[PDB]
């Protein structure tokens, strides 16, 4: 009977040694959830993603900016609610809110949902990179200047655009406001919660950008950087 | 809609000629089957560290 | 007297402090797994195991011979003052370290986590108090050291421990958390301009208050014993034994506050609050 | 038109049964036991700790035997101990990550799990080959998997956030019976001793009593404010517990049908994530969202004992089948054993 | 268990006025945050304004801004909406819906089918 306590100890050793192994690598993979309304990308991004860079529209991808390994899930086949599933991605690195910025009144269901993310139980140190996705169509629709903001957005018609923005070369004024107004009302939520255990990173892609990768891999690194100043309270 | 509302229908008049008992006794049986079982409960008699499994 | 028995009360205090914080930090990790999981949390084992090495094995019997005024344990002292070359230097060092893991943990953070494993922190640590150890025994009992029972170091056993011990610390400590400081400023200056933004220095003083607190405890309590290690076996503008003998303690102060300053995190409090109630 | 006369006649039907509810009210459980004495200080400590996980458990289930045990954590993983020597006997790699739920075969010869993957698989430990591998794998549903439980080795129920609960005859890998009427994801179900029903509580905070040969409803209950999260079965068959995110713990008898006690107090305001009867069911442990688990007086209602252990939410629990102790499963990837 | 009927409204010419008024009965009212839910003709669910647990903290959609209010009454147990100056666009449902957790400030509540805590509705209509 010995016996059977050496082979349950040396099945527990091989066992432990594989979850070694298993923790290395589970250790250093980067796991990022992609949230965020219909009609706005989260799947599109996947999927570009997998194009370019590599990867396994369907739930997962995985790529590799300089030597770090990412795996960003989009959950598809559920159903609308999202009470009780939300729950299983309380340890992500951080949330891809992807929000259509061209879609002016779906934008009120943008902001609820940010908010009800930002202020989860469960959730609450869980960072999002917030991607305000169809910037060209934005474009297309402010210069056409038939759909405006102000009848989504009172606010928007006494809204001025910050002294810090950077447009890119060629940008009618009319579009940096309406895509910083969204910038800020973005913003205006995640500072409003704060608590600095997580932050909201801004950045304006489209989906077919080359450099998603890059941002994500800029902003984990952030996030990561800042979980370690605020850990050592230096921050 | 119509059809969830026969269906709501139909389950509530199955469920409406079920046969209750008086609480009374429904709570008489469930103090009857505790203290039925109290010596045999090692949770609630703690059992002398001899016969206990987990401590060495 | 009056002055003796005060002298006599405070080193008890001195002694108990060390001694009790040490040994708290030190049983919260052994007790607790969930404070030994990180790899930071090691380093600070081995900084709290060297501080009550401090206290043990260095002060009481100083602080026995200033308040008796004759050594009264003879031949033991030699190893003594070996003992107490390497206990200081297994503080000092080990605080680099925990520095230089701060670093590699704030100015790249992906690379922290693949390379430093539990083996680089067990090599960390060894070289640390290997450092100790040799730089202390070895030229003792080569009697190196020596150019009541006197203790004072030769003029260049002096100069160079005390280069390897206090300054190699120093200059690491104060380049690391310069670059520390520079890049929790500029996260600073970013969280502050989007949060402007949303609107339309109480994180920067937070950021000094702490870097300062640790930086300036180890150097205000080490280094005006190193400057006079350095400048008193040389000219022995000279000072004496009195002198000499408190910024001495201030170094073993230093090995009394070490806890309190690099073991309340959260974590660490709690299991304190719960051990001790 | 005919659905307000529907609904209408819906609400006549509604307030006949809370009448005939209130009938068969004419005492309460309180009243009743209120001369019994309490069951004294329940002071309960951690005898082993199973560490290995390397993300956080959603759920376990002791074995028949009372011995073995598997747990399933977020890192793709379901691990087997031997809970008297904290030896692993079994980790099983899991094709998705994202388990919630695992369950141990009375026969001992299987273990399920399932998640977010809308799959439940079932994995044979008795292989002949030499290594535990993937045996069946039930596809069908529309909604993440919550919870499952088998009747033998061939019958496996499902429950499933498409608001639907599923018998499934795990060789032809066939939904031989559909249980549908919940609004909301169904979280957790129990099974009788007898196999014979089985009751699901779901998030729209009523519980339902199953016939599992006919796939009809027989009783839904109701009292809670918020989502169910956690029911178990009192031993005896005819009574069972719930507990919900409203921080409340409620227990219904099945033959008078209505609510019979509630457990609460005014300092616990956290969701309640598990239940589960001791094995003379004098004894409730209910699993708090606050990191502990209460250990209740199933007669009086009164709180008696604490299993203050955990560092994080505790996520699951079960007594043993001998009831010589008590498994509670944590967000902090660690199983601790008591008794 | 957990039921909310709304009563009010019905035909209202354009700039009229109405107010509904939304009884829960079956928890405590006071731990849970409260929501007005409506939903236009041939359109998914639309969020219209949220109030906290105790009045304290208020919010709107931004089409129904500086138009309707809403009121929380604990005593009673119920919340009103009080609208003003109606358009010929905010004929709608309106189901109060009750965020799923009390003593929290997240919820969930404009679901496309089905949510198992909201209300009946009562069908606000304005046309000329
Ligand atoms: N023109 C344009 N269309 C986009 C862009 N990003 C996303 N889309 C549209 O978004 C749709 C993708 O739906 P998607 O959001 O990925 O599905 P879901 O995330 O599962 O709800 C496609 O039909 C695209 O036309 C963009 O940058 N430019
Ligand atoms: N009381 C500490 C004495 C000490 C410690 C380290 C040294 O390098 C040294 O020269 C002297
Ligand atoms: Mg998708």
């Amino acid at each position: 009977q010995r016996n059977e306590e050496k082979a349950q100890r040396e099945a527990n050793k091989k066992i432990e040694k594989q979850l070694q192994k298993d923790k290395q690598v589970y250790r250093a993979t980067h796991r990022l959830l992609l949230l965020g309304a219909d009609n706005s990308g989260k799947s599109t991004i996947v999927k570009q993603m997998r194009i370019l860079h590599g990867g396994s529209g369907i739930f997962e991808t995985k790529f590799q900016v300089d030597k770090v390994n990412f795996h960003m899930f989009d959950v598809g086949g559920q159903r609308d609610e999202r009470r009780k599933w939300i729950q299983c991605f309380n340890d992500v690195t951080a949330i891809i809110f992807v929000v259509d910025s061209s879609d002016y009144n779906r934008l009120q269901e943008a902001l609820n949902l940010f908010k009800s993310i930002w202020n989860n139980r469960w959730l609450r140190t869980i960072s999002v990179i917030l991607f305000l996705n169809k910037q060209d169509l934005l474009a297309e629709k402010v210069l056409a200047g038939k759909s405006k903001i102000e009848d989504y957005f009172p606010e928007f018609a006494r809204y001025t655009t910050p002294e810090d923005a950077t447009p890119e070369p060629g940008e009618d004024p009319r579009v940096t406001r309406a895509k910083y107004f969204i910038r800020d009302e973005f913003l205006r939520i995640s500072t409003a919660s704060g608590d600095g255990r997580h932050y909201c990173y801004p950045h304006f892609t489209c989906a077919v950008d080359t450099e998603n990768a890059r941002r994500i891999f800029n902003d984990c690194r952030d996030i990561i950087q800042r979980m370690h100043l605020r850990q050592y309270e230096l921050l | 809609s119509i059809a969830q509302a026969r269906k709501l229908v139909e389950q509530l008049k199955m469920e409406a000629n079920i046969d209750r008992i008086k609480v009374s006794k429904a709570a008489a049986d469930l103090m009857a089957y505790c203290e039925a079982h109290a010596k045999e409960d090692p949770l609630l008699t703690p059992v002398p560290a001899s016969e206990n499994p987990f401590r060495e | 007297f009056s002055v003796r028995i005060l002298t006599a009360c405070f080193l008890s205090l001195l002694i108990l402090s060390t001694l009790l914080g040490n040994t708290l930090v030190c049983a919260a990790v052994i007790r607790f797994r969930h404070l030994r999981s990180k790899v930071t949390n090691f380093f600070v084992i081995s900084l709290a195991v060297s501080d009550l090495l401090v206290a043990v094995l260095v002060m009481p019997w100083k602080a026995v011979a200033e308040i008796a005024g004759f050594w009264p344990f003879g031949s033991f002292c030699n190893i003594w003052v070996a003992f107490d070359i390497m206990c200081s230097t297994a503080s000092i060092l080990n605080l680099c370290v925990i520095s230089v893991d701060r670093y590699w943990a704030i100015s790249s953070p992906f690379r922290y986590e693949r390379k430093m494993t539990p083996k680089a922190a067990f090599i960390l640590i060894s070289v640390a108090w290997t450092l100790s150890v040799l730089i202390s025994f070895i030229p003792v009992q080569l009697s190196w050291h020596k150019a009541n029972c006197d203790s004072s170091l030769s003029r260049t056993y002096a100069i160079s421990s005390s280069v390897i011990s206090f300054y190699i610390p120093v200059a690491i400590m104060i380049v690391t958390y310069t670059r520390i400081y520079r890049i929790a400023q500029k996260q600073i200056r970013r969280i502050a301009a989007l949060e402007r933004a949303a609107v339309h220095f109480k994180r920067e003083t937070k950021v000094l208050k702490t870097l300062s607190v640790i930086m300036g405890v180890f150097v205000c309590c080490w280094l005006p014993f190193f400057i006079l290690n350095c400048i008193l076996p040389f000219c022995g503008f000279c000072i004496d034994s009195n002198t000499f003998d408190v910024f001495v303690w201030f170094g073993w102060a230093n090995s009394s506050l070490n806890p309190i300053i690099y073991a309340f995190n959260a974590d660490f409090r709690k299991a304190f609050s719960t051990l001790l109630g | 038109s005919e659905l307000d006369q529907l609904r209408q006649e819906a609400e006549q039907l509604k307030n006949q049964i809370r009448d005939a509810r209130k009938a068969c009210a004419d005492a309460t459980l309180s009243q009743i036991t209120n001369n019994i004495d309490p069951v004294g200080r329940i002071q309960m400590r951690t005898r082993r700790t199973l560490r290995g996980h390397l993300a956080k458990i959603y759920a376990m289930h002791w074995g028949t035997d009372s011995r073995l045990l598997v747990s399933a954590s977020q890192d793709g993983k379901l691990i087997i101990w031997d809970s008297y020597t904290t030896n692993k006997v079994h980790a099983i790699p899991l094709r998705s990550s994202w388990v919630m739920t695992c369950a141990y075969a009375p026969s001992g010869n299987y273990v399920a799990c399932g998640g977010l993957d809308n799959i439940c698989s079932i994995y044979n430990l008795k292989t002949r080959e030499g290594n535990v591998r993937v045996s069946r794998e039930l596809a069908g549903h529309t909604g993440y998997l919550s919870c499952c439980r088998f009747l033998d080795d061939n019958q496996i129920v499902t429950s499933s956030g498409d608001t639907t609960c599923a018998l499934w005859d795990i060789e032809t890998g066939q939904q031989t019976t559909t249980f549908t009427g919940h609004t909301g994801d169904v979280m957790s179900l129990s099974l009788a001793p007898d196999t014979r029903l089985f009751v699901s509580g779901a998030c729209d905070a009523s519980a339902k009593l199953w016939d599992v040969r006919e796939g009809m409803c027989r009783q839904t209950f109701t009292g809670h404010e918020s989502d169910i999260n956690a029911i178990c079965f009192f031993p005896n068959g005819n009574a069972f517990a719930t507990g919900s995110d409203d921080a409340t713990c409620r227990l219904f008898d099945l033959r008078a049908d209505q609510e019979l006690m509630t457990y609460s107090h005014d300092n616990i305001i956290c969701g309640i994530t598990s239940v589960s009867f001791s094995k003379s069911g004098r004894l409730l442990l209910a699993g708090y969202d606050d990191f502990n688990c209460n250990v209740w007086d199933a007669l009086k209602a009164d709180r008696a004992g604490v299993l203050a252990g955990h560092d994080n939410r505790v996520s699951c629990l079960g007594v043993t089948d001998d009831g010589m102790a008590v498994a509670t499963g944590s967000w902090d990837s660690f199983l601790k054993i008591w008794n | 268990q957990v039921q909310l009927q709304e009563s009010g409204g019905g035909l209202v010419q354009p700039g009229g006025s109405l107010r509904l008024s939304c009884a829960a009965s079956g928890f405590t009212f006071s731990n849970y945050k409260m929501n007005w839910v409506r939903q236009a003709p041939g359109k998914g669910l639309e969020w219209v304004s949220d109030i906290s647990q105790s009045g304290a903290s208020i919010s709107y959609t931004g089409s129904v801004k500086g138009r309707f209010t809403i009121s929380r009454d604990n005593a009673k147990n119920t919340l009103y909406l009080q609208m003003n100056s109606l358009k010929p666009e905010d004929t709608a449902v309106y189901y109060c819906a009750r965020c799923p957790a009390p003593f929290t400030r997240d919820c969930f509540d404009v679901t496309s089918t089905t949510y198992a805590y909201r209300g009946q509705g009562t069908q606000v209509t304005v046309s000329s």
